[PDB]
């Protein structure tokens, strides 16, 4: 059923402190290996 | 307490274009001098980007 009546950006409202942080956590095993510049740091 | 001297050619200054006639007025008055090359800066090579590369020491902790 077609509705143009309602809002249904309602998932906000239940957003926590550490929502971002958790969601990264859980996105951190889909990523692919990062490039490595070759050292440590470049004070190192 | 002043600063009191008893030499003559303590203000002396003389500005000469080249060294050589530095050098030619000093024997021509009889002076025994010495004389000392001139120290010019090296040229060095500046580059903005080398502050931001991607695997070298040149990298800025800040800006």
């Amino acid at each position: 059923p077609f509705d143009n009546t309602t809002y249904k950006n309602l998932q906000h409202h239940d957003y926590s402190t550490y929502t971002f942080l958790d969601l990264n956590l859980d996105l951190s095993k889909f990523r692919m290996p990062q490039p490595s510049s070759g050292r440590e740091s470049p004070r190192h | 307490g002043w600063a009191s001297t008893a030499d003559p050619l303590s203000n002396l200054v003389l500005t000469f274009s080249t060294k050589e006639d530095a050098i030619a007025f000093a024997e021509k008055n009889g002076w025994s001098y010495d004389v000392e090359e001139r120290k010019v800066p090296k040229p060095k090579s500046k580059s903005y980007g080398a502050n931001f590369s991607w695997n070298k020491r040149t990298r800025v902790s800040t800006k």
